[PDB]
C-alpha cells in the first residue's frame, strides 16, 4: 500500500538536453563538499550517463585520468579521493571510468589485480577493505572488477560462488551476507556476479523474477523490498536484475517510465529519487540507465550487468551471457 | 531562510576544517585522542565518511598497546557510547555498525547478552531495519545463541504487530537449523503453516505472508504423497481462502494462493478452476498479467505431462 501518488502536472518528456548540462556542470557548493567520501563514484556516475547520452567529449578526460592515478595507493587499491583509504567500491569505479576512457594503464594493473586477490576469505567472500567488512556488493565488485581487466583468474572462482549461493534466501533473493534478507542492491549485485561467473542456472529465475515483478507499485515505481516507498535507483536494481535473469517483461513497462520521467526536475535538471525530491547525479545515471533498458531510443543501450554502455564492453569484449 | 540556509555553510567549515585538521593529524603519524575528538564531531553528522572510521580505528589500535587495561577497557566503553549516540541519529549506516562489530569482534570478554539487548531495542524501533538484524545474527553467532532461543524471539515480534517480512525470513533460515539435513518435517511444516495462515487471516493485505505461505507449499514432500492430515488442511486452507476472497475480491495475493493450493492438491483434478483464477486474478492485479501469463503456460505444460503420463 506504500506508495508515492505522482501528481498530474509532473514531467512526462525526457529533457535530455537538460540533464547533459545538469552533469556537465556538476561540480563548479553544499552537497558536493560533504559527498568527497564516494568522489570517484560519483565522478562514474557523471561520466557514464554522459558516455549514454553521447555527450562524454563534455567532460574532462585529462583532468580524470591524474585524479585515478593519484587515487591509486601502493596496496594497489583505489580511494574515492585524495587522502581518503582503498576500497573495492571505488577500485570498480575507477576501472569502469578507466574502461570508458580505453586508459587503463593509467593504474597499476598488477596491482589493482593483487588488492583485489589480497581481500578474498577463505569462505569465498570478500571484504571491502583491510577492515574487513563482508558484503555480496564486494564479491560483485571484486569480480566485476576483474572481468574489466581480464584477471577473473587471479581469485578463487569457485569458493567466490559458493559464498554467494549460500546468500540466496527462501524467496529466490539474496542478501548482505548468509541469513539476510532479501534486498534489490544485494539481488542486483548478486545477479551481476553470477551472470560474470556464468552461473545464472543457479538462480531460481521463476521465484526470483516473481519476487522483483511484485516491487512495481500502482504508482509505476519500484521499491526495494516489501512495504517500503518506491524509487528511481530501486527501479534500476530491479530492472537491471530481471534483464540478467530474463524476466524484464513481468513488470509493467509504460508504468515504469512514467514513474522515472515524474522524477526528473525540469529546471534544474537532472533525476531525484521520487517526483519533486532532490536530483543528484547518481539518480541521474540510474534513471537514464533505467530507460534505456526500457528501450528509449535517445539513450545507448546499457549493460544491465556492469551499468555502461553495451559498445564500451563490446570493446573490450566482457559481455556475460544473461538467462533470457 | 537567511538564518538556517546560511547557518550550513558556517557547518560546513567547520566539517571543513576538522576534517583537515584529522588528516594532517594523520599524515604527521599523531594517532592520539584529539582525532577521536574531531572525528566525533564528523562522524554523528556523517557516518558514511569511511575513511574517517579507519582513523577510528587506527587510533584505538595504537592506543591500546602504549595505555593500561583499564585505561584501554574505559576507550571501549566511551566507543560503545559514541556508537549508540551515532545509530540514534542513523540506524542505517554500514560504517557504524561494522565499526561496532570491529569493536566488539577485538574485546576480551564482550557482553552479548547487552548486545541483544541493544538489537531489540533498535528492532522496536524499526522491525525492517537489516542493519540490525544482521548485527542480531552476528552477535547471536558470537554468542552462540540456540536457534530455539531465536524462533522464540521471532514468534513474539510476529503477532505484536506488522512489518513482518523480516521477521519471517529469519524463521525460514532458523527452521531449517532446527532440523538440519544435507525440506521441512511435515510435523514442523504443519505447524508453519497453522502460523502462517492465522497472520494472512488477520491481516489479509501484508504481502509477507504469503510470500512465506509461498515457500512452505513447496517446502514439503510432493502431492503423490499427501498425508490424510496434510491433504485436509490444505484442503482447509483453500476454502479459507476461497472464504477471504468473498470479503476481498479485489485481494491478489489470496486469489494467487488459491492456484497454488489447487496445484498442491491436485493439478488435473483443479484445472478448469486454475484456469478460471487466472483470469480472474489478471483483471484484479494487471501489473502482473505477464507473470501470470508465464506461470499459467508452465501449469498447462505440467499437466500435459501429467495427462501424458497415463496408461
Ligand atoms: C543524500 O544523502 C546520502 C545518503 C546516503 C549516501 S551513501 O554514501 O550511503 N550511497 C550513495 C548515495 C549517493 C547519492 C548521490 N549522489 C544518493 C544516495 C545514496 N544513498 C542513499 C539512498 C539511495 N537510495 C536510498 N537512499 C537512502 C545510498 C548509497 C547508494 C549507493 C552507494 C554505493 C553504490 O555502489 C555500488 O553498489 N557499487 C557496485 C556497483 C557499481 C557499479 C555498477 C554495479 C554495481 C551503490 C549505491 C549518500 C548520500
Ligand atoms: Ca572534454
Ligand atoms: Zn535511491
Amino acid at each position: 500500500q506504500k506508495d508515492v501518488t505522482i501528481k498530474s502536472d509532473a514531467p512526462d518528456t525526457l529533457l535530455l538536453e537538460k540533464h547533459a548540462d545538469y552533469i556537465a556542470s556538476y561540480g563548479s557548493d553544499y552537497e558536493y563538499c560533504m559527498s568527497e567520501y564516494l568522489r570517484m563514484s560519483g565522478v562514474y556516475w557523471g561520466l557514464t550517463v554522459m558516455d549514454l547520452m553521447g555527450q562524454l567529449h563534455r567532460m574532462n578526460k585529462e583532468e580524470i585520468l591524474v585524479f585515478i592515478k593519484s587515487c591509486q595507493h601502493e596496496c594497489g587499491g583505489v580511494s574515492a579521493s585524495i587522502g581518503h583509504d582503498p576500497h573495492l567500491l571505488y577500485t570498480l569505479s575507477a576501472v569502469q571510468i578507466l574502461t570508458l576512457y580505453d586508459s587503463i594503464h593509467v593504474i597499476n594493473v598488477d596491482k589493482v589485480v593483487a588488492y583485489v586477490q589480497s581481500l578474498q576469505k577463505e569462505d569465498g567472500s570478500f571484504a571491502g577493505d583491510i577492515w574487513g567488512e563482508i558484503d555480496t556488493r564486494f564479491s560483485f565488485c571484486a569480480v566485476a572488477t576483474l572481468a574489466l581487466l581480464g584477471k577473473l583468474d587471479a581469485i578463487n572462482v569457485e569458493k567466490a560462488i559458493e559464498f554467494v549461493l549460500s546468500c540466496m534466501n527462501f524467496d529466490g533473493g539474496f542478501g548482505c551476507r548468509p541469513g539476510s534478507e532479501s534486498h534489490a542492491g544485494q539481488i542486483y549485485c548478486c545477479t551481476g556476479f553470477l551472470a560474470i561467473t556464468s552461473q545464472l542456472h543457479q538462480v531460481n529465475s521463476d521465484l526470483l523474477g516473481w519476487w522483483l515483478c511484485e516491487r512495481q507499485l500502482p504508482s509505476g515505481g519500484l521499491n526495494g523490498r516489501p512495504e517500503k516507498l518506491p524509487d528511481v535507483c530501486y527501479s534500476w536494481w530491479v530492472l537491471a536484475s530481471l534483464k540478467i535473469i530474463g524476466r524484464l517483461h513481468w513488470i509493467d513497462r509504460e508504468k515504469l517510465r512514467s514513474f522515472i520521467l515524474a522524477c526528473q526536475d525540469e529546471e534544474t535538471g537532472g533525476f531525484a529519487d521520487r517526483p519533486g525530491d532532490m536530483v543528484d547525479p547518481f539518480h541521474t545515471l540510474f534513471g537514464i540507465a533505467g530507460l534505456s533498458l526500457l528501450g528509449e531510443e535517445q539513450i545507448k543501450p546499457v549493460s544491465p550487468v556492469f551499468c555502461m554502455p553495451e559498445e564500451v564492453l563490446q570493446r573490450v569484449n566482457v559481455q556475460p551471457e544473461l538467462v533470457s | 531562510a537567511e538564518a538556517k540556509r546560511l547557518e550550513r555553510e558556517q557547518k560546513l567549515k567547520l566539517y571543513q576544517s576538522a576534517t583537515q585538521a584529522v588528516f594532517q593529524k594523520r599524515q604527521a603519524g599523531e594517532l592520539d585522542e584529539s582525532v577521536l575528538e574531531l572525528t566525533s564531531q564528523i562522524l554523528g553528522a556523517n557516518p558514511d565518511f569511511a575513511t574517517l572510521w579507519n582513523c577510528r580505528r587506527e587510533v584505538l589500535q595504537h592506543l591500546e598497546t602504549e595505555k593500561s587495561p583499564e585505561e584501554s577497557a574505559a576507550l571501549v566503553k566511551a566507543e560503545l557510547g559514541f556508537l549508540e549516540s551515532c545509530l540514534r541519529v542513523n540506524p542505517k549506516s554500514y560504517g557504524t555498525w561494522h565499526h561496532r562489530c570491529w569493536l566488539l569482534s577485538r574485546l576480551p570478554e564482550p557482553n552479548w547478552a547487552r548486545e541483544l539487548e541493544l538489537c531489540a531495542r533498535f528492532l522496536e524501533a524499526d522491525e525492517r531495519n537489516f542493519h540490525c538484524w544482521d548485527y542480531r545474527r552476528f552477535v547471536a553467532a558470537q554468542a552462540a545463541v540456540a536457534p530455539a532461543e531465536e524462533l522464540a524471539f521471532t514468534d513474539s515480534l510476529i503477532t505484536r504487530n506488522f512489518s513482518n517480512y523480516s521477521s519471517w525470513h529469519y524463521r525460514s533460515c532458523l527452521l531449517p537449523q532446527l532440523h538440519p539435513q544435507p525440506r521441512l518435517p511435515e510435523n514442523v511444516l504443519l505447524k508453519e503453516l497453522e502460523l502462517v495462515q492465522n497472520a494472512f487471516f488477520t491481516d489479509p493485505n501484508d504481502q509477507s505472508a504469503w510470500f512465506y505461505h509461498r515457500w512452505l507449499l513447496g517446502a514439503g514432500s510432493g502431492r503423490c504423497e499427501l498425508s490424510v492430515e496434510k491433504s485436509t488442511v490444505l484442503q482447509s486452507e483453500l476454502e479459507s481462502c476461497k472464504e477471504l476472497q468473498e470479503l476481498e475480491p479485489e485481494n491478489k495475493w489470496c486469489l494467487l494462493t488459491i492456484i497454488l493450493l489447487m496445484r498442491a492438491l491436485d493439478p488435473l483434478l483443479y484445472e478448469k478452476e486454475t484456469l478460471q483464477y487466472f483470469s480472474t486474478l489478471k483483471a484484479v492485479d494487471p501489473m502482473r498479467a505477464a507473470y501470470l501469463d508465464d506461470l499459467r503456460s508452465k501449469f498447462l505444460l505440467e499437466n500435459s505431462v501429467l495427462k501424458m503420463e497415463y496408461a
